[PDB]
């Protein structure tokens, strides 16, 4: 019986796809032509940060566009000062294999995870002074991915056993569980409006999840490789997501279909780590050829080049009110462009 | 979406030739790994053959060592395997992957248990 | 005269900008690897070679100018005393941090285990600040023993007091310069032919398939050995005479001129022979030099 | 946290005294100390401070050259070597610990300190000393200094500190920002060189008095303060 | 710069100091990778090294030297992810079983994706082909031999440069076959380091710092020539 | 048999999603102009901001 659900669910996304394709009356670009070009927006680097010890694999920015959280390979959270250049604090890790970390928006806890399954959870703000294991939670049974927090209270965390979570700081137990993709989570990106996210996996698939509800309302199957980064509009309707087929792909949720695709001949390292700025013009890709490049979200154009770098730019990360903009690479340096 | 969509295949009586088809879509065929993996009842993922995007590496395993003949069509964009004096422990499931990695000289888990580039597969099956 | 200065001055800032620029080239890849404590002495050692050959060819030139007065530009023995000690710098630091090198170079490849675990880069950064002191105190010393640098018989380059010598202090001095040469000069000797055995010995026993990397260090090793020596040897051998008979040596300053000549080879050629001669280094400079004429 | 000190009492004149003060509940390491005198009926006097490591340390320009502050952190302990005492030396000491970054709280908790009797630069003043009010009223708190405190990065270097009979001095507000551990009525505002605090609400137990202070500089000065009778 | 702007200062230079000294301890020690699929036994290979977590770390010392060698806990089947965190590492123990052939092919194929990986291209890779008893048992029994698994055997010979020929020519073989797979696009930049062991030999851990001394003076070679 | 339940669970997962309502790409194309022309004056990247401001 099992060839007449194979023909069915055959069936439904034939009629998906033909559903799809009837609302594809125009293109983005055929739209963008007459508006003027962004140009070319040189940057320089306007601040530099050594201190890690290892390879720099996460970064995030708090609530306001002074300080910023690192992770290193070596089991060390930085909280770094863009202003100041004074490191705040320092976090040792239990495990070194990290491979993602998150700051709160109340500026009280950090996040991080990674191969140990487990993913730790500690207080900037205790009384004692020093930094304490605040939770440490596990269930786990992969790697962890990328974290992101919604609140003082839960925080959301991907794992490479393909299932999902929504963990309580209260009392660290699964509060709302997904379904998961067809291949290991890659990446996570939250909603301006903190009720959805869309998540990124192995399987070229973005889905979005809802907070209150444990399941994907639209599904993108758009790439041709695994996802290894995705941003989510300013204005959540819309989500880029970037391959290792040196593709970049632009997801709108109220299409629910591809509107844009970035792509250069000369191009071909693939895509670590996508970020937006305030207005969602600039859009920054960071490439495995050493080199980061700014996009145009309308005309599809280079808009600058980054080569800042030593080693395969690893993450970057826009500043919420677009002041600043930090990349942090393999090359242990941490440098923060205009 | 990556379609890949199995043909050919069946009960063949031993001694006999086939002809296995693969048609990739929705992606450049010239810029990607294909592989022939086999599927025993029973038994483990086993790697049997693979070529790469230009078609000029091609490898294949001890088992059917000079047996098989493997080729790719960019033109087309489909992958075919030739398989000649086929034997009883040809029996099983032939499943047509991809590597995820463009421009690669190869990639993991090309023999995995659950991949999701991989497609159904052909039941090949021979007995007297 | 002053051509040959000027000329020796400007290949010299040439191989010490090239061998800057390649090895900032190295440091920005191989920092992420290894401790890239090799490429740090190197870089040092070419940045003091650099200033030291700068401010020689300064004074030459300063002093080819006023026709070799050095009543005029000289009254109360401020310009010469300078000169000599950055002619007692630059010479002395050119060796000990080659000989730093060298047993750095003779310790990783016979316990590279211990080089890479047992030393850090803050030991590497304290052994050449150390060196730079020692290097400095010495050519301190001549000013801290209540005399100074006398003017030479060339009358275009200050160093210690070669004629007219009948006191022991002036032999001290000579000799110290000619034996803290000496012993570097064969400490890095020893090194050299140390890690060159090894390396033959640990090639010739093993035959997997290779030495990519093997030869073209045993050929440098042996162009250093070969250059260094047969430059730096008859200077100090000529010091050291100078020093042990005083005025009764039979040559003129023309040996001495000649010996200064090819000293400052040394120091021209030496970022040559330690990073230009490398065949990496080569075929980029070369790439480089098509591409941009 | 708990800051026990020990070593108070009555000093002839001209002897020495080590003031030694115990450290618990956080990290000692950590955090820098300040020893802070205060006189009886009187306000409060910065004398010293000390950073992580002993690697910082300051005096106030009237005790320089006779006390001398150090820290162990194996045994996380802080000591006061006092030489030449002298009459007016007879005051009650504190240790304070406070960190300073971003978003942090220096001066936030006060150790009980220790009594021991014998025998230019930024100053502030008040010209209230005494607001009688009753417990249903808002309270409004005046304070000028005689250079602006407004720094060019913008912060508002402004402590206040309320001292009940009894106990230990409580850290109101840091920098407007709200310190830990105060309800929301207690609020600040001003400008660089005049401030303002204002209570909402007066409870029974907000009565006490409040010195303001200064960190523009190393050398602090404390105000004469405002007491409060309910 | 008030006074705050001093004491962050300083608490930067702290900070600076216990990285620094943190970086010092992490260069003191060196840290190995181990791999290998579960019919290969890695396990009995970490309990006679006496000398739900997804990662496990294995402390020993050979010759003064420190050693931490991580594994894989609990994960898939997948690797083409968390093989490029293990990057930098001193060196990687694949680990096979020789005496069974049918995972033999699985075991060649997993060599071969990951010495040609792109980002683990500058670090060597150590074979210990393990269970040597067994396949010698298993080739003189002459029930199964790599005649049927590999037509090549018909038509290889013992190189010229207690044990019966047999075991030799197979292992000989074996050995042949992971050279001829390795040297693949190897590009002379890392070279991979075959030895033979058993589940009771315990001189595996001087091997273990042959190779890392050769891996590391081959490192210190590329460094010298400016690579 | 747990493929009968997977093949069950993504056939209503698709009949589900089925049902999401969609619109024309043009108007979605507008509302993102209109945004980006909105904030392009609250973007220190695409606007070259004085250093007095940094
Ligand atoms: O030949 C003449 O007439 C001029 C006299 C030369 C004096 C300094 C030579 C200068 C060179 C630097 C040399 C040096 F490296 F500083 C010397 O090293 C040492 C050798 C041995 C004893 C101590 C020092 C510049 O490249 C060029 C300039 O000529």
């Amino acid at each position: 019986e099992l060839d007449q659900l194979r023909q069915e669910a055959e069936q439904l996304k034939n009629q998906i796809r033909d559903a799809r394709k009837a609302c594809a009356d125009a293109t983005l670009s055929q739209i963008t032509n007459n508006i003027d070009p962004v140009g070319r927006i040189q940057m320089r680097t306007r601040r530099t940060l050594r201190g890690h010890l290892a390879k720099i694999y996460a970064m995030h920015w708090g609530t306001d566009s002074r300080l910023l959280v690192s992770a290193s390979q070596d089991g060390k959270l930085i909280i770094w000062d863009s202003y100041t250049t004074n490191k705040v604090h320092a976090i040792p890790l239990r495990s070194s294999w990290v491979m993602t970390c998150a700051y709160a928006p109340s500026g009280n806890y950090v996040a991080c995870g990674g191969l140990d399954n487990i993913c730790s959870i500690y207080n900037l703000k205790t009384r004692e002074g020093n930094v304490r294991v605040s939770r440490e939670l596990a269930g786990h049974t992969g790697y962890l991915s990328c974290c992101r927090f919604l609140d003082d209270n839960q925080i959301v965390t991907s794992s490479g056993d393909t299932t999902c979570a929504l963990w309580d700081i209260e009392t660290g137990q699964q509060t709302t569980t997904f379904t998961g993709h067809t291949g290991d989570v890659m990446s996570l990106s939250l909603a301006p409006d903190t009720r959805l996210f869309v998540s990124g996996a192995c399987d070229a698939s973005a889905k979005l999840w809802d907070v209150r509800e444990g399941m994907c309302r639209q599904t993108f199957t758009g790439h041709e490789s695994d996802i290894n980064a995705i941003c989510f509009f300013p204005n959540g309707n819309a989500f880029a997501t970037g391959s290792d087929d040196a593709t970049c792909r632009l997801f709108d949720l109220r299409a629910d279909q591809e509107l844009m695709t970035y792509s250069h001949d000369n191009i071909i390292c693939g895509i670590t780590s996508v970020s937006f700025s305030k207005s969602g013009r600039l859009l920054l890709a960071g490439y495995d050829d050493f080199n980061c490049n700014v996009w145009d979200a309308l005309k599809a154009d280079r808009a600058g080049v980054l080569a800042g770098h030593d080693n395969r730019v690893s993450c970057l990360g826009v500043t919420d009110d677009g002041m600043a903009v930090a990349t942090g690479s393999w090359d242990s340096f941490l440098k923060i462009w205009n | 979406q990556v379609q890949l969509q199995e043909s050919g295949g069946g009960l063949v009586q031993p001694g006999g030739s086939l002809r296995l088809s693969c048609a990739a879509s929705g992606f450049t065929f010239s810029n990607y790994k294909m592989n022939w993996v086999r599927q025993a009842p029973g038994k483990g993922l086993e790697w049997v053959s693979d070529i790469s995007q230009s078609g000029a590496s091609i490898s294949y395993t001890g088992s059917v060592k000079g047996r098989f003949t493997i080729s790719r069509d960019n033109a087309k964009n489909t992958l075919y395997l030739q398989m000649n004096s086929l034997k009883p422990e040809d029996t099983a499931v032939y499943y047509c992957a991809r590597c995820p990695a463009p421009f690669t000289r190869d990639c993991f888990d090309v023999t995995s248990t659950t991949y999701a580039y991989r497609g159904q597969g052909t039941q090949v099956t021979v007995s007297s | 005269s002053v051509f040959f200065s000027v000329i020796f001055m400007t290949v010299g800032i040439l191989s010490n900008s090239l061998a800057i620029a390649i090895l900032m080239k190295a440091y920005q890849r191989f920092r992420q690897k290894s401790k890239a404590s090799f490429l740090l002495l190197a870089s040092g050692l070419v940045i003091t070679d650099f200033f030291g050959h700068l401010i020689n060819g300064a004074i030459a030139v300063f002093v080819y100018a006023s026709d070799k007065e050095w009543i005029r530009f000289d009254q109360s023995n401020v310009l010469c005393s300078i000169f000599g000690i950055c002619m007692v710098f630059s010479g002395l630091c050119p060796l000990l941090l080659g000989s730093v090198m060298a047993i750095e170079r003779c310790i990783g490849v016979t316990k590279p285990i211990f080089h890479s675990t047992k030393i850090t880069s803050k030991h590497v950064k304290m052994m050449l600040s150390g060196v730079c002191l020692f290097a400095v105190f010495i050519a301190l010393l001549p000013i801290l023993g209540h005399r100074d640098y006398k003017i030479q018989a060339s009358r275009t380059w200050c160093f210690y007091n070669t004629e007219d010598i009948k006191d022991w202090e002036d032999r001290f001095y000579l000799l110290l310069f000619s034996f803290l040469g000496l012993l570097a000069l064969g400490v890095s000797l020893l090194c050299n032919a140390i890690t060159g055995i090894t390396l033959l010995r640990v090639k010739f026993k093993s035959q997997q398939h290779g030495r990519s990397h093997h030869l073209e260090m045993v050929i440098q090793l042996l162009a250093i050995m070969c250059v260094s020596c047969i430059c730096w040897s008859p200077f100090l051998v000529t010091m050291a005479n100078i020093g042990i008979n005083g005025n009764h040596s039979l040559e003129t300053c023309e040996t001495t001129l000649f010996a200064l000549r090819m000293a400052t080879w040394n120091q021209i050629l030496d970022p040559w022979v330690y990073i230009l001669l490398r065949k990496a280094v080569l075929k980029n400079l070369y790439k480089l030099a098509s591409q941009c004429c | 946290v708990q800051l026990v000190e020990s070593g108070g009492g009555l000093v002839q004149p001209g002897g020495s005294r080590k003031l030694s003060c115990s450290a618990s509940g956080f990290a000692f390491s950590s955090f820098g100390m300040h020893w802070v005198r205060q006189a009886p009926e009187k306000g409060l006097e910065w004398v010293a401070y000390i950073s992580s490591g002993s690697g910082t340390i300051y005096y106030a320009d009237t005790v320089k050259g006779r006390f001398t502050i150090s820290r162990d952190d194996p045994k996380n302990t802080l000591f006061l070597q006092m030489t030449s005492l002298r009459s007016e030396d007879t005051a009650m000491y504190y240790c304070v610990r406070s960190i300073y970054y971003y978003g942090s709280s220096p001066f936030d908790f006060w150790g009980q300190g220790t009594t021991l009797t014998v025998s230019a630069d930024i100053v502030m003043t008040q010209a209230t000393s005494s607001v009688p009010v009753t417990p249903g009223e808002s309270v409004s708190i005046s304070c000028r200094s005689s250079k602006s405190l407004l720094h060019s990065n913008g912060n508002t270097y402004l402590y206040w500190f309320l001292q009940r009979p009894g106990q230990s001095p409580q850290l109101l507000i840091y920098r407007s920002n709200l310190a830990s551990g105060v309800p929301d009525r207690f609020s600040g505002s001003g400008s660089g060189t005049a401030f303002t605090l204002t209570i909402s609400r007066l409870e029974a137990e907000d009565v006490g008095v409040y010195y303001c202070m200064q960190h523009l500089e190393y050398p602090l000065t404390f105000g004469a303060g405002t007491k409060l009778e309910l | 710069l008030s006074a705050e702007d001093k004491a962050a200062v300083e608490r930067s230079k702290m900070i600076e100091k216990q990285l620094q000294k943190d970086k010092q301890v992490y260069r003191r020690t060196l840290r190995l990778l181990l791999l290998g699929a579960d019919n290969s036994g890695k396990s009995t290979i970490v309990k006679q090294m006496r000398i739900t977590s997804g990662i496990f770390e294995t402390k020993f010392q050979v010759d003064k030297v420190n050693f931490h060698m991580f594994d894989v806990g609990a994960q898939r089947d997948e690797r083409r992810k968390w093989i490029q965190c293990f990057n930098d590492v001193t060196a990687i123990i694949f680990v096979v079983d020789s005496s069974d052939y049918n995972r033999l092919q699985e075991a060649l194929n997993d060599f071969k994706s990951i010495w040609n990986n792109r980002w683990l291209r500058t670090i060597s890779v150590i074979l210990f082909l393990n269970k040597q008893d067994l396949l010698a048992e298993k080739v003189l029994a002459g029930k199964s031999k790599i005649e049927d698994y590999f037509p090549e055997f018909a038509r290889y010979t013992t190189p010229e440069d207690g044990e019966d020929p047999r075991v030799t020519r197979a292992k000989y073989f074996i050995r042949k076959e992971f050279v001829d797979i390795s040297t693949a696009s190897g590009d002379g930049r890392h070279i991979c380091y075959p030895h033979f062991t058993c589940s009771v030999d315990t001189e595996n851990a001087r091997r273990i710092f042959n190779d890392c001394k050769d891996i590391i003076l081959q490192m210190n070679l590329r460094e010298y020539n400016l690579v | 048999t747990a493929s009968i339940a997977q093949a069950r669970k993504l056939v209503e997962q698709l009949k589900m999603e089925a049902n999401i309502d969609r619109i024309k790409v043009s108007k979605a194309a507008a509302d993102l102009m209109a945004y980006c022309e909105a904030h392009a004056k609250e973007d220190p990247l695409l606007t070259p901001v004085p250093a007095s401001e940094n």
